[PDB]
RNA sequence: CGCAAGACGGACCAGAGCGAAAGCAUUUGCCAAGAAUGUUUUCAUUAAUCAAGAACGAAAGUCGGAGGUUCGAAGACGAUCAGAUACCGUCGUAGUUCCGACCAUAAACGAUGCCGACUGGCGAUGCGGCGGCGUUAUUCCCAUGACCCGCCGGGCAGCUUCCGGGAAACCAAAGUCUUUGGGUUCCGGGGGGAGUAUGGUUGCAAAGCUGAAACUUAAAGGAAUUGACGGAAGGGCACCACC
């Protein structure tokens, strides 16, 4: 920090670097995504930090496994974020 | 040390072959053909290479 | 005397145990199993005052006395085992250790392999001298 | 260690004074 | 007044550390206050090696090393000249002596 | 005893190794010749010899030591059999150094023959060739996973073999090389050895099996 | 029991030793096998290329 | 013993050489006569010591520079390493290669078009 | 060469980890507990600091059982010396180890209460998460382990600077103080007599906790400077020193 940097207009690379609670206004790092699998093809919605072992509407035994951070998908056809 | 004389490479490879393991009978003979200590030609390099190429043929290890 | 009846072109081996500390040194030669003794000589047999028993000179004189008795009984080569006191104590060899080894070489015995044999605990009973140590 | 010894000297004097007075009555 | 920032010991983030008994006098001191020295040497001296190589039975043999680890208290390390006292600014240097 | 020249009463005997080793003559040894109620063979039996592998095999390896026992005496020959193996003091002192993890394991096992053996194994972590960090420590669960793999491989090789095939594995030490291959998926290892073997119990004397190891 | 006299030639002077500086410390090379060498302590004045008489050859001494 | 020369000898010898370099040489017996006519020296024994160190300094000045002494003959060849050397008739030419991130830095500065290019290693050298 | 018993866990072992502190290191299994991190889960002010009261608390010590390898208060002797009831040596009781009750102290120390906010720079290190070009291992990819380059939490520490402070030594807190007020607990008032006398109280005992006055005195004490001195260290010198 120099003597004169203005605090009202952080650049997006200054804001994306810092902790979620310490930004100028708060925002989560997590997201919603839509997920699809082989053998049965009814698309479903998942949260990227899931704690549940998700079962799809296609009745496959595991869609994803839980983990200490992001959940990992069982080689499913999509990891696509929803926009909003 | 690693080998004190290059003759004792064959006297090692013959022991892995007596135990019935061919992979560790190579690697011994590979480094002894590929170490600067034994680069001067000697009568024992023929028996070394004649055992080495038999194992490369039998394991089909062309490289 | 009588060694083995073979006496040309090949060696007859013994084992020499050298125990060298402060206070004294032992030179002791045995059969290859260790069970039969051939001869044993010590620093305190060579000098006539207690200060000198651990000395380089007494250890040289003990080694020369042993090597003559080996050749007289037909042994020609030695394996060597070296000790310091060990256990709770210092486990560095005493000052007479180096002199005995060269003196049996210079007096004509052939030399085989050599080993360090001092006893080491994985952990031990309480050492002598109290919490404040020996103070001087 | 003079202070630790002055502490020991007082404890043995107090043990004497204890036994002397509590004998009287 | 305080002489050293570390109190003359390695202990930070701990209550108790086990003692050891010294190799000279058997005084009792903490494992992290004790002054360390690990010595590696030949069994045969640099003068004696030639006399013992020529009487050897083998065409090739290499004489073995002796390994010993030593522990001292402050009084033995100073009296046996393992460590010296230093100038007030020189006490801060943590790098070992040159070779 | 204060005998005048007791070395006048001693007979030299030869000592012979098992038929696996490429050089079969150990050396020569003393005993007092027979007297009433004290026979020479009773003094020769049960003696232990400790020999470098380079003197059984005429290489330079030098750092493995094998222990042999006398069992019977035939003419002027003492006949020997296997009793254990060990590493020389200066080898083990050269491996244990700072900034590494040291891993050890042990097992009790029987051969297809009646012998009961106890084995000890050691391994050390490897500094990777790009590493700029100073220390190569494994975490406690990686150490536990490696120790189970040391015991798993070390028991597999003894249960389905006789003492003849066990000693043929210990001469080159193929046991330690197989452990070193298997663990590289958990944490890389750089020195790996079966460092000691002890014998706990053994079957009846069986002269026919003794001579099968000598003919 | 007995051992013979040996002669040896001074090849270098190394310094002075003893409580009062009384003894010179010196390197010597033997008159029989010229490949051999040892170090010794000498009582008098000594110069390079002097020949000493040794009553024992097998003893060797460092800094008294 | 001790033959070290004091500052009265060493300073007088330097001042003589700065003023009279063209008179002096390697012969002590001629230097001893020159130093007697260019200077007032109170003692014969001091005159001999000054001419001695002057004779030592002349034999050094014939090999290279002495940091406390200066002469025209040595300054004008310093002035010939000063100015321009005989080494080259033109500069080291500007035709030099560029790394991809310097190419991008020059692109944002509206420049380039005269340099060859190649990439570095896959990961940071260890 | 072989047998038996009791104590202890070397090297790896580090300004490294865990615990409220005291403390905690051979293997494997069983029981209950916990910090940090991840989270677009849930309750909705439930919190901070604490008279009375309560749990834990090194070593030594006391009472009742079992064991006894090593070491060793008291004690018996050998040396040293003017003496040596000591330092040094040989032997050895209680104790040192386990089980069940007591005891409540320590240079129990970071000689530095706890909670919250703000004020410079730099390289490392242990744990969890996030991103990335290569090398290496297992199966043929993918996933995942060992290494390498960055980022974010919260942790034990280090170097540096005219932040600022202080009597200074020194301290990124021991700073944001005559430009003096974020909350709250314990507690000091010149040196001695004295942690003593006396009363109460807890304890089997040893002892712990609480705790005066008469009288006496001009200094006692902290940090730093220049000398002199050392049965402290490193260089150099002298026939009023020595060989």
């Amino acid at each position: 920090m120099p003597l004169a940097k203005d605090l009202l207009h952080p650049s997006p690379e200054e804001e994306k670097r810092k902790h979620k609670k310490k930004r100028l206004v708060q925002s989560p790092n997590s997201y919603f995504m839509d997920v699809k699998c082989p053998g049965c093809y009814k698309i479903t919605t998942v949260f990227s930090h899931a704690q549940t072992v998700v079962l799809c509407v296609g009745c496959s035994t595991v869609l994803c496994q839980p983990t200490g951070g992001k959940a990992r998908l069982t080689e499913g056809c999509s990891f696509r974020r929803k926009q909003h | 040390a690693y080998f004190q004389r290059p003759e004792n490479a064959l006297k090692r490879a013959n022991e892995f072959l007596e135990v019935g393991k061919k992979q560790p009978a190579l690697d011994v003979l590979y480094d002894v053909m590929k170490s600067k200590k034994h680069r001067t030609w000697q009568k024992i390099h023929e028996p070394i290479m004649l055992k080495y190429l038999e194992l490369c043929v039998d394991l089909r290890k062309s490289h | 005397s009588l060694g083995p009846q073979v006496a040309e072109g090949e060696n007859v081996f013994g084992v020499c145990h050298i125990f060298a500390s402060f206070n004294d040194t032992f030179v002791h030669v045995t059969d290859l199993s260790g069970k039969e003794t051939i001869c044993r000589v010590t620093g305190g047999m060579k000098v006539k005052a207690d200060r000198d028993e651990s000395s380089p000179y007494a250890a040289m004189l003990a080694a020369q006395d042993v090597a003559q008795r080996c050749k007289e009984l037909g042994i020609t080569a030695l394996h060597i085992k070296l000790r310091a006191t060990g256990g709770n104590r210092t486990k560095t060899p005493g000052p007479g250790a180096q002199s005995a080894l060269r003196a049996l070489a210079r007096s004509g015995m052939k030399i085989g392999r050599i080993e360090d044999v001092t006893p080491i605990p994985s952990d031990s009973t309480r050492r002598k001298g109290g919490r404040r140590g020996r103070r001087l | 260690m003079r202070a630790k010894w002055r502490k020991k000297r007082m404890r043995r004097l107090k043990r004497k004074r204890r036994k002397m007075r509590q004998r009287s009555k | 007044t305080k002489k050293r920032r570390n109190n003359g010991r390695a202990k930070k983030g701990r209550g108790h550390v086990q003692p050891i008994r010294c190799t000279n006098c058997a005084c009792c001191v903490p494992k992290d206050k004790a002054i360390k020295k690990f010595v590696i040497r030949n069994i045969v001296e640099a003068a004696a090696v030639r006399d013992i190589s020529e009487v050897s039975v083998f065409d090739a043999y290499v004489l073995p090393k002796l390994y010993v680890k030593l522990h001292y208290c402050v009084s033995c390390a100073i009296h046996s000249k393992v460590v010296r006292n230093r100038s007030r600014e020189a006490r801060k240097d943590r790098t070992p002596p040159p070779r | 005893k204060k005998v005048v020249d007791p070395f006048s009463k001693k007979d030299w005997y030869d000592v012979k190794a098992p038929a696996m080793f490429n050089i079969r003559n150990i050396g020569k040894t003393l005993v007092t010749r027979t007297q009433g109620t004290k026979i020479a063979s009773d003094g020769l039996k049960g003696r232990v010899f400790e020999v470098s592998l380079a003197d059984l095999q005429n290489d330079e390896v030098a750092f493995r030591k094998f222990k042999l026992i006398t069992e019977d005496v035939q003419g002027k020959n003492c006949l020997t059999n296997f009793h254990g193996m060990d590493l020389t003091r200066d080898k083990m002192c050269s491996m244990v150094k700072k900034w590494q993890t040291m891993i050890e394991a042990h097992v009790d096992v029987k051969t297809t023959d009646g012998y009961l053996l106890h084995l000890f194994c050691v391994g050390f972590t490897k500094k990777c060739n790009n590493q700029i960090r100073k220390t190569s420590y494994a975490q406690h669960q990686q150490v536990r996973q490696i120790r189970k793999k040391m015991m798993e491989i070390m028991t597999r090789e003894v249960q389905t073999n006789d003492l003849k095939e066990v000693v043929n594995k210990l001469i080159p030490d193929s046991i330690g090389k197989d452990i070193e291959k298997a663990c590289q998926s958990i944490y890389p290892l750089h020195d790996v050895f079966v460092r000691k073997v002890k014998m706990l119990k053994k079957p009846k004397f069986e002269l026919g099996k003794l001579m099968e190891l000598h003919g | 029991r007995v051992q013979p006299i040996k002669l040896a030639r001074v090849t270098k002077v190394l310094g002075r030793t003893g409580s009062q500086g009384q003894c010179t410390q010196v390197r010597v090379e033997f008159m029989d096998d010229t490949s051999r060498s040892i170090i010794r302590n000498v009582k008098g004045p000594v110069r390079e290329g002097d020949v000493l008489t040794l009553l024992e050859s097998e003893r060797e001494a460092r800094r008294l | 013993m001790g033959r070290v020369r004091t500052k009265t000898v060493k300073k007088a010898a330097r001042v003589i050489i700065e003023k009279y370099y063209t008179r002096l040489g390697n012969d002590f017996h001629t230097n001893k006569r020159v130093c007697e006519e260019i200077a007032i020296i109170p003692s014969k024994k001091l005159r001999n010591k000054i001419a001695g160190y002057v004779t030592h300094l002349m034999k050094r000045i014939q090999r290279g520079p002495v940091r406390g002494i200066s002469i025209k003959l040595q300054e004008e060849e310093r002035e010939r390493r000063d100015n321009y050397v005989p080494e080259v008739s033109a500069l080291d030419q500007e035709i030099i290669e560029v790394d991809p991130d310097t190419k991008e830095m020059l692109k944002l500065l509206d420049f380039g078009s005269l340099s060859n290019l190649q990439v570095t290693q896959p990961t940071v050298g260890m």
